[PDB]
């Protein structure tokens, strides 16, 4: 059924299983023409699937070609979605497919149900949890790599770095829900506390910048008190 | 105009005779229905006062036999049988009428209301759903199960209505899922009305059947399978004219004959809602539509 609060832990255990996020599918600038009407330009975008136990993100960029001449994309891109899933799925060796399949948003689950007919047993299921991914195009990696896309291209990450040699996969995402939720919520001051002392820096291989233990706990301080500041204004509290 | 003898009425029951109920009392003298219309499949069913748990009834043509009910105290129900010496049939009954010991069936001349909810039930196609190859009539009762159900116990007492997925192999042609989930023209048309059944006609008649049954003998089952085959025509974009004015004479007969008082259970407000305000064929349903918003404007 859905995975709530109640469930938690069976994200790490040793059942592979994959979160599906199709926020970032279809990205569209609003803007208005000559003659005043409002028009939309599509952007490159990208489906996030990650293994929340391993940290490996299947990232494929959605090219706006796929869209060309298409009617009524908000749909489309839930199929599509599901289409580059389901082969993502089938590009991998049978010991690697995933047992489940979460899909951040209810909408995704008939369209992704469908297109894995020919997988009764892994199981698709929707989720209670918010969780952040919207926010995955806020890492500077991943947002660069999908606007220099000229075609369709996947691209893997392992979205922890390294933390997994130091941390559990329980903390690792954690820690990456609170960055994300914290870039959500206001990116401009989460990059900031991200990048503010430049002694501090981003290995090539990796997306996040290389703290310590004891800096890690710093930057989680003050990336809580950035969304706790937020919330004090959104509400007036 | 056939005849239907009933042995006695040794238990206080409420006899239907299609569309038609009669309340019998403990040892009252019936002996039966006479002045059935041949032409049509026809249903005698039985809901006891005592214990109203358990609707059942038969299925039946008079033209395929001489066919009388007789009540099995051992099992508890009134029983249909078939009696080949038809010199003793006749002589039974002619015998009934002489005293008037028999119930006629009592159908206005201007009414074509049984026709029009049997057009397409013919009695082989209902032995293929319903199977006992031994009698030539049908027993369905308010709680068999059909196959669908059953995948998701006893086979030999079950409803095998065609099985209709809309998630399923059968509903969708690979590298066509989006097409096929979101117009199931194909699925309607070449998988069911040309692979499965043949015609359109034999797709009304289960869809009719399933409906009588869920009617009379409140199946949930066929309830389910009603609402699923008109929801295949609904969500296709593509359907023959000759079937969506059909299905629009079909439903208003349906929705015109069910009791009012039953609306509640009988009735899926997700299907007849996306059927008649959001599907493809909103439009195209304009006797249903009118008949269901000036009697259950509630449901929608
Ligand atoms: C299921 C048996 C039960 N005593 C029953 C319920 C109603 C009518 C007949 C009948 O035999």
């Amino acid at each position: 059924g859905a995975m709530n609060s109640s469930n938690y832990a069976e994200l790490f255990n040793n059942d592979i299983k994959l979160f599906v996020d199709d926020t970032n599918v279809y990205r569209v600038t609003v803007h208005k023409t000559f003659e005043g009407n409002v028009a939309t330009k599509a952007i490159n975008g990208c489906i996030f699937t990650l293994n929340p136990k391993t940290g490996h993100l299947f990232l494929k960029i959605i090219h706006t070609s796929v869209w060309a001449g298409q009617k009524r994309l908000s749909q489309l891109a839930k199929w599509k979605t599901a289409e580059e899933v389901s082969a993502l799925v089938r590009s991998l060796p049978k010991e690697e497919q995933p047992k489940q399949i979460i899909v951040t948003r209810k909408a995704m689950l008939d369209p992704l149900e469908v297109h894995m007919l020919d997988f009764p047993n892994i199981a698709i299921r929707p989720t209670e949890l918010r969780l952040p991914f919207s926010a995955a195009m806020s890492i500077d990696k991943l947002s660069d790599v999908v606007m220099k896309a000229t075609e369709p291209q996947m691209v893997l990450f392992n979205i922890y770095d390294d933390w997994l040699d130091r941390i559990s996969s329980y903390t690792a995402f954690s820690r990456l829900t609170l960055l994300l939720r914290a870039l959500k919520t206001n990116e401009e001051s989460a990059k900031m506390i991200l990048l503010s002392d430049p002694t501090i820096t981003i290995k090539s291989y990796h997306l996040w910048p290389s703290f310590t233990d004891e800096q890690w706990i710093t930057i989680e301080s003050q990336m809580r008190d950035l969304i706790l500041t937020e919330y004090g204004r959104k509400y007036n509290v | 105009m056939n005849t239907v003898p009933f042995t006695s009425a040794p238990i206080e029951v409420t006899i239907g005779i299609d569309q038609y109920s009669f309340n019998v009392k403990e040892n009252q003298p019936f002996h039966g229905i006479k002045d059935i219309p041949i032409g049509h499949v026809h249903v005698i069913h039985f809901q006891h006062a005592d214990n109203s748990s358990m609707r059942y009834g038969y299925w039946f043509d008079c033209r395929m036999g001489n066919f009388y009910i007789q009540y099995d105290p051992k099992d508890g129900l009134y029983k249909m049988m078939e009696e080949r010496d038809g010199a003793k049939f006749e002589n039974i009954v002619h015998n009934f009428k002489e005293r008037q010991m028999m119930v006629s069936y009592p159908k206005i001349d201007e009414d074509d209301t049984w026709y029009n909810l049997t057009e397409f039930v013919q009695m082989d196609k209902i032995r293929k759903i319903v199977r006992k190859d031994e009698n030539q009539f049908s027993y369905v009762d308010s709680s068999m199960t059909t196959v669908q159900e059953n995948e998701l116990s006893d086979p030999a007492h079950s409803l095998n209505y065609t099985v209709i997925n809309f998630k399923s192999r059968e509903a969708i042609r690979p590298g066509h899922e989006m097409e096929d989930f979101l117009d199931k023209s194909y699925y309607l048309n070449t998988v069911m009305l040309q692979g499965i059944f043949k015609n359109s006609s034999n797709y009304f008649g289960e869809l009719q059947f399933a409906f009588l049954n869920a009617m009379f003998f409140g199946n949930y089952g066929s309830s389910l399978q009603w609402h699923a085959m008109i929801e295949l025509i609904c969500s296709s974009a593509t359907v023959p004219k000759h079937m969506l004015d059909k299905l629009d004479e079909i439903l208003y007969y349906q929705i015109k004959t069910l009791p009012e008082q039953y609306s509640d259970i009988l009735l899926n407000e997700r299907v007849w809602n996306i059927c008649l305000y959001s599907s493809f064929q909103k439009n195209s349903l304009h006797n249903t539509e009118k008949i269901m918003e000036n009697k259950y404007p509630e449901l929608l």
